[PDB]
This record gives C-alpha cells, structure tokens and sequence, in this order.
C-alpha cells in the first residue's frame, strides 16, 4: 500500500527529516511516532496518552489529546490528510 | 453342407509360400456369402490355420485375405468364439504392429467386436500385448480408425486401474491431448474425452494430463453443439482441475466457463463453478482474469438463481472468497459483490437449511467481504452479527462435549472462522456496540484457553478491536483476561505475542 | 511503555 500525504502533513515528516514524497503506512506510522517521542508529547506518568494542544498534530488531527490505542480513530485521522495511490 | 473343410485345411499349411497366396485368395472370397461363412465358423480346424498364416507370413495379399476373413466372421456370433478358442487374440494384436493400413481396419475392428460381443477378451487382450500396440498406433493420419482405436482404450481401461496405469507409462496422456487439440470429428473427440475421464479419477494420471496440456485443449470444444461431448469435457476438468493450479494458457478457458454460468443446464453450472473454485485457490493472475471477464456479476447471479441448492452455492462462495482475497484486484472484487446485489443472499446462506460444509465457506467469505469498509454497514443491516454469533455459540457448545466429522466439518473450524470474521467486522464502531450488546465478551475469554493457535490469534485479536471503547475495555478486564493473557506473550507465532499484548495495553493502565 | 505501544499500534496496520 502506497499513499501520498497532503503537504500540510508532510511538514511533520519533513521535520524529523523525510526525503520521499510518498510513503507506505508503515513509514508514516514510523515517522509520526518519532515526532511524538522526539518533541515529547506523551505523559511520562502514564504513557498511553498523547498531548497536542498547540502542536502540528493538534492542527492535523483536530483533537487536543488522543490516547495511543484508540486505533480506528488514529487510523482515520491519518486517513484524511493523504490521497491514496 | 461341410465335406470340403479338410480339403481347405491342409492347403494353407503348405510349405510353398506361393500356393498359400493362391489358397487364401478364395477363402476371403468364399467367406463373403452368409452361406459358406457358416461352414468356416463350424470348423476350428480351418480357422486354426488362418490364425497361423496371419502371425507367420511375409506376403501382403495373404495377410489382407486372412485378417479380412476374420472380419467377415466378427459380425456373426459363433464366429467370434472360434477366433477366441483358436488363440486369435495374441495374433490379432500382433498385426497391430506390422505397418499396413489394409490390415488394421480389419484387425482393430475384429478386436473391437471381440471386446464387446464376447466376454473374456477384455482380459486376454490386457495379457497378450494389447494396450501397448493400440496407444502406439494413435498417430495414424486417419480419423475414423482412431475412433475405433480410442474406443478400445475406453473398454480396457474402464474401471481397471491395472490398465489405467498401463496407458500411463506408454506416454498416454500426452498423445490423447494431441487428438482433441487437432482433429474435428465429433465421434472421435467424444470417445477421446470419454477416455480422459476414466483416466482422471485415478490420482496418478491427474497431473500428467495437465502437464501435457489437457485443460487448455479440452476447453476448445466447450462450444461444440453435441452436449454428449460438452459435459464430458467439463466432467473431466472438474476431476482434473485439482492439479492444474500452476500453469498458464487458460486465458480463453476462463473466458468461457463464466458464460456457462448463465446456462439452462443445472449440471453444467455445477461442473463450472467447481472448476473456478479449484482454479483460483493459489494462482495470482487467474483471479485477475476472472475479474477481467466480468466474473463477479455472472457468479453473483448464479447464487441468486440456484437457491438453497448448496451443490451450486458451495463452489460459488469459495470462488468469490478467492477473488476477494490476496491479489491486486481485491478492492474491486470486494466491491462488485455489493454493486451487483450479492450481499443480502450471502447472509441468507448462514441460516438453515444450509448444511455445515457450505456454512464453513460462507463465514469465511464474510471476513473477506468485510475488508472493504463499504460493506460494514450492509452486513450489519442484513443481520450478520446476530447470526455469526449464533453459529459461534453452537460451535463452542458442541465441541465443549469433551465429557464424552462425518458431516465433513471439524467443529473447531467454525470457531476459527466466526471469531475471525468478527475480528474484521469489529472495526466499524456500530458493530462494536452490537457485538458487545449481544453479551459475547465473557465467551471470547473462555476461547482464550483453546490450545489451537488459530483460535487465540483471532480471539485475542477481536478483543483488541473491542478494546478501543472504555465501555468495553474495563469490562473485559473484569471477566478474566487479566491472567490468561499474561502468558500469551511468549507463544511461538509472532501473531499472538502481539494482539494478546495489544489488549493489555489499554486495560489496567491508568 | 510508549516504545512497546506504537509497535502494537502498527500491527493491525
Ligand atoms: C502490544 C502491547 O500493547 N504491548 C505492551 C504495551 C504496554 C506494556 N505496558 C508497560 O510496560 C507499562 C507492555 C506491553
């Protein structure tokens, strides 16, 4: 499966340092998990919560704080800022 | 009257091989009349010399007159026993080697009549050199001659696996294919196909016919008018498609079986979807060609107009399962079932009076139909969740009779498929309320103890698809799941080290 | 616990 993200999302991948313009869902779920962990967005008390009040994720996704394993929501929140190919 | 046979007897045994030619020149001549024909048959001393002159001559007119005389006796009854009691069978088959056309039409016919209108010959020919010489003479330029030759192969290989093996080692299948692929005579093609069927059922010749190119050649005559030839080709491929998964050339063969699904012969469709059910189990590009010839619309229509007849729906559902799973055209094949109105009928096959072997294939089709999210809602509307749970309930409340097949279904497979289908359906949030509302969670936990590594893969997987909602999460963490899942994180397959841990990640965390 | 999280996240893809 190959997808081409929308440029308002590419900034996130280009921040950790993406080079391609299209990625597999493995790579998008990899570069994104690197951002949250680099920029430190988890709650280190209990780490299954991700915060993004005034962050790029808070603009891309739309929810100020989402859990790690809500699955389908995360799968679909990504699935609006890409055009599949 | 007799009174002339000993006069006619010794002259053929004359050591002068020129008078013998001048002796048998009139015996074939005198055997034409029905009158004098009875005189030769009544004398085994006369026939016992014609047999010897056949297997022991260097001339041509002698062999034609001798074997020609034996043909004139085959039409009459007691003229066959004399050929059989004078030991003619080992001699006639011998003349199936000496190269001459004028004797073969007299020899292969005299053997053909002996194979039918007299018993015992079907065994003596197998012993005395038959099937060898017959298969070896399949390359003759004549066609009607081969209609008799191939028919003798059907009589001898009929139900006798000794003979069936014999034709195999002679390079049999490779030669029989070149007869269907080439000639155009209906009677020969009907016989050659009638031979390949009684060669298909024996699981030794099955790959050899495919290896030579039997499938691709037998599909050429699927459009011929005579239905006695058409259904014999389909009957062959149905038994012969078990070992044809790994070769090409069937491009036109698949663009013909689809049109046969819209036929008024019920026995033709049954022998047509069972072929596609087998010719799509592992091949990648085969599924493409079916989708590319409109295989979905023509196959979905078949399940509708076939009714509760499971014998038609069983291969048809398997065929749809293959076209919708693991290949390039998956997103479309999962969609064309909905656009051609195939979703409601598939859910109806879940309910009775459908037997279990069909249901086993249908509950496995649902997990493929639910991959494309455009089918999550129509399945819920057709009552898929409350029915899949019902089958899942009895399947567990039947294999739980451990306190103690035939139907053909190992009851651990229904649990393996239903909990595998729900794992895919549990993606739409509305399904997660129905599956939760049906009081099913305390049942998946009991399944989590099944020593089957496929039950744990989907049971601990469908619970992962239910772990999103907290309304169900902290409910699962109460009815078990805390301890049995604790040491599912060291099972061998990496499909269970995860999943089973993916459930624990959301439960008793914060 | 976050490193052991996003791996099981991208398991159902
Ligand atoms: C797949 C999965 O969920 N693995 C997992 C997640 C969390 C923990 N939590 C902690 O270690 C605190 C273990 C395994």
């Amino acid at each position: 499966t190959l997808v081409r993200p929308k440029p308002l999302l590419l900034k996130l991948l280009k921040s950790v340092g993406a080079q391609k313009d299209t990625y597999t869902m493995k790579e998008v779920l990899f570069y994104l998990g690197q951002y949250i962990m680099t920029k430190r967005l988890y709650d280190e008390k209990q780490q299954h919560i991700v915060y993004c009040s005034n962050d790029l994720l808070g603009d891309l996704f739309g929810v100020p704080s989402f859990s790690v394993k809500e699955h389908r929501k995360i799968y679909t929140m990504i699935y609006r800022n890409l055009v599949v190919v | 009257a007799t009174r002339a046979i000993p006069e006619l007897t010794k002259l053929l045994n004359d050591e002068d091989q020129v008078v013998v030619n001048k002796a048998a020149v009139m015996v074939h001549q005198l055997s034409k009349k029905e009158a004098s024909r009875h005189a030769i048959m009544r004398s085994p001393q006369m026939v016992s010399a014609i047999v010897r002159t056949m297997q022991n001559t260097n001339d041509v007119e002698t062999a034609r007159c001798t074997a020609g005389t034996l043909h004139n006796l085959s039409h009459h009854r007691e003229g066959l026993l004399a050929i059989f009691k004078s030991g003619g069978i080992p001699a006639l088959v011998k003349m199936l080697g000496s190269p001459v056309d004028s004797v073969l039409f007299y020899a292969i016919t005299t053997l053909h009549n002996l194979l039918l209108h007299q018993e015992g010959a079907k065994m003596a020919v197998r012993l005395a050199g038959g099937l060898q010489k017959m298969v070896a003479l399949l390359n003759k330029t004549n066609v009607k001659f081969l209609a008799i030759t191939t028919d003798c192969l059907q009589i001898l290989a009929y139900g006798n696996q000794e003979s069936k093996l014999i034709i195999l080692a002679s390079g049999g299948p490779q030669a029989l294919v070149n007869i269907m692929r080439t000639y155009t005579y209906e009677k020969l093609l009907w016989t050659t196909s009638r031979v390949l069927k009684v060669l298909s059922v024996c699981s030794s010749n099955k790959p050899a016919i495919v290896e030579a190119g039997g499938m691709q050649a037998l599909g050429l005559h699927l459009t011929d008018p005579s239905q006695r030839l058409v259904q014999n080709c389909l009957w062959t491929l149905r038994n012969l498609s078990d070992a044809a998964t790994k070769q090409e050339g069937m491009e036109g063969l698949l663009g013909t079986l689809v049109q046969l699904l819209g036929s008024d012969d019920i026995n033709v469709v049954t022998c047509a979807a069972g072929i596609l059910s087998n010719l799509t189990c592992n091949n990648y590009k085969n599924k493409m060609m079916v989708c590319q010839v409109g295989g979905i619309e023509a196959l979905v229509r078949t399940v509708l107009r076939a009714g509760d007849r499971e014998d038609i729906t069983e291969p048809a559902i398997c065929a749809l399962r293959h076209l919708t799973s693991r290949h390039q055209e998956a997103e479309m094949a999962q969609n064309a079932v909905r656009l051609h109105y195939g979703l409601p009928v598939v859910v109806k096959l879940l309910h009775p009076p459908s037997h279990w072997p069909l249901i086993k294939a249908t509950v496995g089709l649902i997990r493929n139909l639910a991959l494309c999210p455009a089918n999550h809602a129509p399945l819920r509307e057709q009552g898929a969740i409350p029915r899949l749970v019902q089958l899942l309930v009895r399947a567990h409340q039947d294999t739980q009779r451990r306190t103690s097949f035939v139907e053909g279904v190992r009851m651990e497979e229904i649990v393996e498929g239903c909990t595998g289908a729900l794992h895919i359906l549990a993606r739409d949030v509305h399904n997660r309320i129905v599956i939760r509302g049906l009081n099913t969670i305390p049942l998946f936990v009991q399944l989590l103890y099944s020593p089957i590594e496929n039950i744990q893969r989907v049971a601990a997987g469908v619970l992962c698809e239910l772990a999103q909602d907290k309304e169900a999460a902290e409910a699962i963490e109460a009815e078990g799941a805390t301890a049995p899942l604790t040491e599912l994180l060291h099972s061998r397959n990496e499909g269970v080290a995860t999943y089973a841990a993916a459930v624990l990640f959301r439960m008793s965390e914060d | 616990c976050f490193w052991a999280a996003w791996d099981c996240l991208y398991f159902i893809y």
